[PDB]
């Protein structure tokens, strides 16, 4: 048997005296005991290590995932499409399927958005991304990324002694 | 004059499965052991997704009555009537009624928003939140589509639109009315000469406040009141945590590691167990899935009864004895 | 060959990893099983090993290794698994 | 269709053929194979008729609600808001 | 009375019986009997 290097902060294999597989570690605020040597979870799971030689405390945390979402206005129309991958910060995802981002990045609620513009105006829902988020693909033409309006707006001439009575039907 | 209340719920949590990592994880030969089999996951997908797109549908269908926007007027006297306990109060940064903020500070959701993204469970902050637990075995919660700054201003248009112009703004155009003659309206309605109102308003605006507050207090110094709407957390969280404590049994195997099975063994008698747990693991992920699928079931029978009684109570005056209200029905007023 | 408007759920995702840390960090006796006249069947001769590396090519290579029989384990992972707790009786 | 394309899996057996299966071994060891056979296609009937079900209890709610329907909106006048369409209901006809 | 019914089935075991299996055969493979038959008196009641 041998030794090598110390790394930290990187989510790559772990083999903390023996122990195997993946995850990215930072510092932690807990206290093993002279005989502690191993952490574990409600779910059966690795948690905190002490180191075997420094003999202090670092954490366990597997690498991001999730899903992937292809948003596309119809190949009848276009060949575009964007991307949206559910729940990960995409200033920290740079590997799966696609092997190359973009630009136009915009960050949501429910993921990040690769290839759509956002704007400010507001229309009616197309294809429905989340968290009050939609998209559609509009006018040189691209996929663009907006919040979704609820209806048009008015107030009703509400008044002590004013009614309106109709005067013609349909 | 009596003011009850009527509790009902209109959706469950939206969920995913991922059987690539939940059923092997990092090991690729059981991968390729699990494409052995034809298509286990295909439909389970299918399911998943049907319910997230039907819990949508269901709120859009009982929320997204009206396609107008009404603003009550900025002067707030309606007769001697004070609905300051259920209009929208500009004061706080959240724009919900005095009311709706006892509704959301009595529920105890799980996580408000989705702020995690896998950037939050750093270090020991994982393994110890529940969240994280779950969603590091392959399962995710996705956000709804209407969030809840949308709800209320849906509310708040109905509210608008029932004390501005009656029932006349369900049946086409809104047509304002002044509301000591609508009161008219509705006690003739019922049966009652409508002189009885124009004589007796002042003592039936108290009486209506009374009520107003009484309930405003009484919601509050209770001991659940809100058992429906706990509920269906309670089950997703217990669902969830039980199929995420499944992992750990063994299904008569020799190990619960898939590590220890396909290394430190030989392929010909590991084959077996390998198998032993994809089985066990696939008849875990098939009853979750028919559960979910019948409380998905029963939640929309639920919906498609609060969308009735919306469209019928709300927008109008009813007839039909004990469906809005105990008693000779005048009106109603919805909250999220 | 052709799609229609919408969102579409397509393969997952991952994050790999990029090195490989490792922190692993003695040579106990077989004499007992050398020394002395081994033993009959029904007094055979054990030996308890704890704490210790072991190596067991080195002692059956001394030797002519005829035939090798083994349940819930097999010879090629007998020299993988760790110390853990191993109990050797060898007779005549 | 899930259903036929579930007759091409061995699930974990040698092979999908019930006579490649018997032949070519002892049919002591190609029991265990056959009962492996037997219960994935019994998992897959009890899964199929599961799913019937459930959909055939969504069909009966949507029937009933039809069946509604015609007693109120079209042999009568109802005077239930949205009931029978938007608007103050007059009359409906039925189509096939 | 079909869950009462059901269970006497072999479930492709040497026995339906705890006692036969357990009088003549080593662990080692009876093991296996076992589990086939706690599977399907489980899947038994799951569709109950
Ligand atoms: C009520 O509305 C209808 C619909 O527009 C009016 O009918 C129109 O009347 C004038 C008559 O010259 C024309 O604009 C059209 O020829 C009519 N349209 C139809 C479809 O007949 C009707 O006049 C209105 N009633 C009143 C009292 O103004
Ligand atoms: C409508 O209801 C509100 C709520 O009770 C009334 O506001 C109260 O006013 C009194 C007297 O100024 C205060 O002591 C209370 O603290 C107020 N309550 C709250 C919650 O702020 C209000 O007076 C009623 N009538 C009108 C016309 O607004
Ligand atoms: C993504 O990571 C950056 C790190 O600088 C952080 O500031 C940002 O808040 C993260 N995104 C979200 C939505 O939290
Ligand atoms: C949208 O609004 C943001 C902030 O209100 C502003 O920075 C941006 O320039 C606006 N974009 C457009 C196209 O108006
Ligand atoms: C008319 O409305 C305003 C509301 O403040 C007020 O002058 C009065 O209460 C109402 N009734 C009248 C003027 O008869």
């Amino acid at each position: 048997k041998k030794s090598t290097n110390l790394v930290k902060n990187k989510c790559v294999n772990f083999n903390f005296n023996g122990l195997k597989g993946t995850g990215v570690l930072t510092e932690s605020n807990k206290k093993f005991l002279p005989f502690q040597q191993f952490g574990r979870d409600i779910a059966d799971t690795t948690d905190a290590v002490r180191d075997p030689q420094t003999l202090e405390i670092l954490d366990i945390t597997p690498c991001s995932f999730g899903g992937v979402s292809v948003i596309t206005p119809g190949t009848n129309t276009s060949n575009q499409v964007a991307v949206l991958y559910q729940g990960v910060n995409c200033t920290e995802v740079p590997t799966w399927r696609v092997y190359s981002t973009g630009s136009n990045v915009f960050q949501t609620r429910a993921g990040c958005l690769i290839g759509a513009e956002y704007v400010n105006n507001s229309y009616e829902c197309d294809i429905p991304i989340g968290a009050g988020i939609c998209a559609s693909y509009q006018t040189s033409q691209s996929i663009i990324a907006y919040t979704m309006s609820l209806g048009a707006e008015n107030s009703v001439a509400y008044s002590n002694n004013s009614i309106a009575i109709p005067t013609n039907f349909t | 004059i009596s003011v009850t209340t009527e509790i009902l719920p209109v959706s469950m949590t939206k969920t995913s499965v991922d059987c690539t990592m939940y059923i092997c994880g990092d090991s690729t030969e059981c991968s390729n052991l699990l494409l052995q089999y034809g298509s286990f996951c295909t439909q389970l997908k299918r399911a998943l997704t049907g319910i997230a797109v039907e819990q949508d549908k269901n709120t859009q269908e009982v929320f997204a009555q009206v396609k107008q926007i009404y603003k009550t007027p900025p002067i707030k006297y309606f007769g001697g009537f004070n609905f300051s306990q259920i209009l929208p109060d500009p004061s706080k940064p959240s724009k919900r009624s005095p009311i709706e903020d006892l509704l959301f500070n009595k529920v105890t959701l799980a996580d408000a928003g989705f702020i995690k993204q896998y950037g939050d469970c750093l270090g020991d902050i994982a393994a110890r939140d529940l969240i994280c637990a779950q969603k590091f075995k392959g399962l995710t919660v996705l956000p709804p589509l209407l969030t809840d700054e949308m709800i209320a201003q849906y509310t708040s248009a109905l509210l608008a639109g029932t004390i501005t112009s009656g029932w006349t703004f369900g049946a086409g155009p809104a047509l304002q009315i002044p509301f000591p003659m609508q009161m008219a309206y509705r006690f003739n309605g019922i049966g009652v000469t409508q002189n009885v109102l124009y004589e007796n308003q002042k003592l039936i605006a108290n009486q209506f406040n009374s009520a107003i507050g009484k309930i405003q207090d009484s919601l509050s110094s209770t001991p659940s009141a809100l058992g429906k709407l706990q509920d269906v957390v309670n089950h997703n969280a217990q669902a969830l945590n039980t199929l995420v404590k499944q992992l750990s049994s063994k299904f008569g195997a020799i190990s619960s590691v898939l590590n220890d099975i396909f290394s430190r063994l030989d392929p010909p008698e590991a084959e077996v167990q390998i198998d032993r747990l994809i089985t066990g693991r696939l008849q875990s992920l098939q009853t979750y899935v028919t559960q979910q699928l019948i409380r998905a079931a029963e939640i929309r029978a639920s919906a498609n009864l609060a969308a009735t009684k919306m469209s019928e109570c709300v927008l109008g005056q009813s007839k039909r004895v004990d469906f809005c209200g105990k008693g000779y029905h005048l009106m109603s007023f919805p909250q999220s | 060959f052709t799609v229609e408007k919408g969102i579409y759920q397509t393969s997952n995702f991952r994050v790999q990893p990029t090195e490989s840390i490792v922190r692993f960090p003695v040579e106990c006796d077989f004499s007992p099983l050398l020394s002395g006249t081994p033993p009959q069947v029904y007094n055979f001769k054990r030996l308890v090993f704890t704490n210790c590396n072991y190596n067991l090519t080195k002692l059956l290579s001394l030797f002519s290794v005829n035939d090798f029989t083994c349940s819930q384990i097999s010879p090629a992972a007998i020299a993988s698994n760790c110390y853990s707790s191993l109990i050797l009786d060898y007779f005549s």
